[PDB]
C-alpha cells in the first residue's frame, strides 16, 4: 500500500487496505456535531436523543440528510453534497441568506 | 326458516334461510344453529339469490319495495 | 378546459384505491388481490413498478403515504382488523419490510390517515365498531414501536375520518369523522373533535345537524393561509360547508371554540350516491366522483360562486 | 376618505392600499383579498417591500410566507426558494 501511495495511486491503495484484519484507531481530535433542528440541542449523531427526530436537514432541499454533506465552518450551515455542489456552480453565497461567501471562507 | 334455501356458488358450505322478514345463514360444516341472522325487515321478504359473478354477495327483495338490499359476507 | 388521457399501467385485478407521493413522483396502488404496487415515474415521463406483495389475509381498503420527513413509511389498512405499516429499505432493488402493526380493532378497520407534519408522526384508525384510535411514535428512528395515545367511541359506524391540515399557532388540532350507517331514524352524520390543551383530552365541539343521510367521504380543504375552514362531503348530493371561529373572549378560555356554519355549495349533478371527493394543492378546485361513472371537478368563479368546472367519464371518453 | 377606505377594507380590492399604507388595516385588506383570491406570492412580496418592523412582526404575513415556501417546496424550485 505504502508502495502505491509512492507511485500516485490512491484508491488501489484503499482497495489493498480493505483486507487488512487488523482494524485501525479513530481519529482523535476534532470533532462535529449538529444542533438538533427541534430541540436545538447538542446532538452527536443523525437522530436525536431527546426529541428522537433527524437533527441535520439539507439547506436546499429541506430533507433529512444521513449519509455525506458540506457544510461552511464560518456560516455553519449545509446540506447534501451534491445539492450544495449544484448551488456552489453558478452562485457564490450561502444558501440560506446569511451572507457569507462560505467558499471564500472555507476553502482555505 | 325454510324458505328460500340457497348456497353461495364461491363458498359450498354457505346456506341462507328466510321466514318472514329474518333471514338467517347457516354452515352445513356446523349446521345445528344460524351463523348469522341479518337484521329484520318490516315488509316480508320476497326474493334472496347469491351474486355468481361476485364472492361473498348476496341480495335481498322485500315485498313492495322499490330498493334490493345487498350484503356483503366475505368478511369471514 | 379539462383533457384526460391514459397512463400506459399494467394491472391485473381490480384496483381499489391509489395514493401520491408528496412531490408526485411515486404512485401506491392496492388491488383486489391483497397486493400492493408500488409505481416511480422516470425522467422522461413513463412509469415503472418497483415492487409488489400481498400484505394481509383480508381485504385491503385503503393504502396511504407518509411526509418525506420521515423518509418513505406507507400505512395500509385491511378487512382483517389490522393496520400495516411499511418502511422502504434498499441496498439497489428496493425491499420493503413491514415495520408494525396494530389490531386493537375488534372489526374491521375501515379507514386510516396521516396526522400533518407540524404534530410529529401520529396516525389515526377509523373502524366499523365506531371507534377512532390515535396512535404515536415517540421515536422517529424506531418505527417498531407504536403507543396508543387517544381513543374515542362515536356511536355510530365510522366510514371516513379527516383531519385539519390548518398548522398556524392558533388553530387547534382537530379530526372530523363521518358515518355510513342507514337508520331509517334521522340523525347527524358528521361530527368534529377538537384536541383542548388544558385537558390534554380531545372533545366534540360541532355536529352538522343538516347531514343525515349516509356519508361516505369527507374531505378538508388546504388551509393556505385563509380565516375560515372548508369542508366537503359526499352524500347522494355533494356538499360544501365553512366554519368560521368566533372570537374567543379574554374574560375566560373554557372548552371547545365556538364556530359559524354555512353552506356554501350542494351539487346533486351525479344524480347518484357521490363515491369520492377530493382537493387540489390550493384547495380551490373540488374533484368528485359518483356512481354515474362521471368525474365532476367544481371551481369558484369571479362573483365567489361555485360552479361545475370539468365533466370526465370513467373510460376517458370527453363528455 | 374614511368611508371609501372602509368600503374597500370589506371589499378586499388591492387598489385600496393607497389610502391604507403598509399597516395594520393593509393586513387586514390583504388577508381579505387572499380570502378571495388565495394569492400568497403577490402578498408575500408587497409585504416586504419597506414595511417597518413592527408590521412584519404579525403572525399572518409569517404563515403567508411559510405557505409560499412549503409550495415552492413542493414544486422542487428549490433555487427560487
Ligand atoms: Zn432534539
Ligand atoms: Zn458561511
Ligand atoms: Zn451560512
Ligand atoms: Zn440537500
Amino acid at each position: 500500500g505504502e508502495i502505491l501511495y509512492r507511485w500516485g495511486l490512491r484508491e488501489k491503495r484503499a482497495e489493498v487496505l480493505k483486507f487488512v484484519s487488523c482494524p485501525p484507531d479513530p481519529h482523535k481530535g476534532i470533532e462535529f456535531g449538529v444542533y438538533c433542528s427541534h430541540c436545538r440541542s447538542e446532538v452527536r449523531g443523525t437522530q436525536c436523543a431527546i426529541c428522537k427526530g433527524f437533527t441535520f436537514q439539507c439547506a436546499i432541499c429541506h430533507v433529512a440528510v444521513r449519509g455525506s454533506s458540506n457544510f461552511c465552518l464560518t456560516c455553519g450551515h449545509g446540506g447534501h453534497t451534491s445539492h450544495m455542489m449544484e448551488w456552489f456552480r453558478t452562485q457564490e453565497v450561502c444558501p440560506t441568506g446569511c451572507g457569507c461567501h462560505c467558499l471564500l471562507e472555507s476553502t482555505f | 326458516a325454510v324458505q328460500g334455501v340457497t348456497v353461495d356458488p364461491y363458498f359450498h358450505d354457505r346456506v341462507a334461510s328466510f321466514y318472514e322478514g329474518q333471514v338467517a345463514i347457516w354452515d352445513l360444516r356446523k349446521f345445528e344453529k344460524p351463523v348469522l341472522t341479518l337484521t329484520e325487515q318490516p315488509k316480508p321478504l320476497t326474493k334472496v339469490a347469491w351474486c355468481p359473478t361476485r364472492t361473498g354477495l348476496l341480495a335481498t327483495l322485500t315485498r313492495d319495495s322499490n330498493i334490493i338490499r345487498l350484503y356483503d359476507m366475505q368478511h369471514t | 378546459m379539462f383533457v384526460a388521457r391514459s397512463i400506459a399501467a399494467d394491472h391485473k385485478d381490480l384496483i381499489h384505491d391509489v395514493s401520491f407521493d408528496f412531490h408526485g413522483r411515486r404512485m401506491a396502488t392496492c388491488s383486489s388481490d391483497q397486493s400492493v404496487k408500488v409505481w416511480d415515474k422516470s425522467e422522461s415521463g413513463d412509469w415503472h413498478c418497483t415492487a409488489s406483495w400481498k400484505t394481509h389475509s383480508g381485504s385491503v381498503w385503503r393504502v396511504t403515504w407518509a411526509h418525506p420527513e420521515f423518509g418513505q413509511v406507507l400505512a395500509s389498512c385491511s378487512f382483517d382488523r389490522t393496520a400495516a405499516v411499511w418502511e422502504e429499505i434498499v441496498g439497489g432493488q428496493s425491499h420493503w419490510v413491514k415495520r408494525t402493526t396494530l389490531v386493537d380493532s375488534r372489526t374491521s378497520v375501515t379507514d386510516v390517515k396521516f396526522a400533518p407534519k407540524h404534530m410529529g408522526l401520529m396516525l389515526a384508525t377509523c373502524s366499523a365498531d365506531g371507534i377512532v384510535r390515535i396512535y404515536e411514535a415517540p421515536d422517529v428512528m424506531n418505527l417498531s414501536q407504536w403507543s396508543l395515545q387517544h381513543e374515542i367511541s362515536c356511536k355510530l359506524s365510522c366510514s371516513c375520518i379527516s383531519w385539519n391540515p390548518s398548522s398556524s399557532r392558533a388553530h387547534s388540532p382537530m379530526i372530523a369523522v363521518g358515518s355510513d350507517d342507514s337508520s331509517p331514524n334521522a340523525m347527524a352524520k358528521v361530527q368534529i373533535f377538537e384536541y383542548n390543551e388544558n385537558t390534554r383530552k380531545y372533545a366534540k365541539a360541532e355536529t352538522l345537524m343538516t347531514v343525515t343521510d349516509p356519508v361516505h367521504d369527507i374531505a378538508f380543504a388546504p388551509n393556505l393561509g385563509r380565516s375560515f375552514h372548508i369542508l366537503a362531503i359526499a352524500t347522494k348530493d355533494v356538499r360544501i360547508f365553512t366554519l368560521k371561529p368566533v372570537r374567543k373572549e379574554l374574560t375566560s378560555s373554557g372548552g371547545p371554540t365556538k364556530f359559524e356554519i354555512h353552506i356554501v355549495a350542494q351539487f346533486d349533478n351525479h344524480n347518484s350516491q357521490v363515491w369520492r371527493v377530493s382537493w387540489n394543492i390550493t384547495g380551490t378546485v373540488l374533484a368528485s366522483s359518483g356512481d354515474d361513472g362521471c368525474v365532476r371537478l367544481w371551481k369558484a368563479n369571479y362573483m365567489d360562486n361555485w360552479k361545475c368546472t370539468g365533466i370526465l367519464k370513467g373510460n376517458g371518453s370527453p363528455v | 376618505i374614511e368611508k371609501l377606505t372602509n368600503e374597500m377594507k370589506e371589499a378586499g380590492n388591492l387598489e385600496g392600499i393607497l389610502l391604507t399604507g403598509l399597516t395594520k388595516d393593509g393586513v387586514d385588506l390583504m388577508e381579505s383579498y387572499v380570502d378571495r383570491t388565495g394569492d400568497v406570492q403577490t402578498a408575500s412580496y408587497c409585504m416586504l417591500q419597506g414595511s417597518p418592523l413592527d408590521v412584519l412582526k404579525d403572525e399572518r404575513v409569517q404563515y403567508w410566507i411559510e405557505n409560499y415556501r412549503n409550495l415552492l417546496d413542493a414544486w422542487r424550485f428549490w433555487h427560487k426558494r
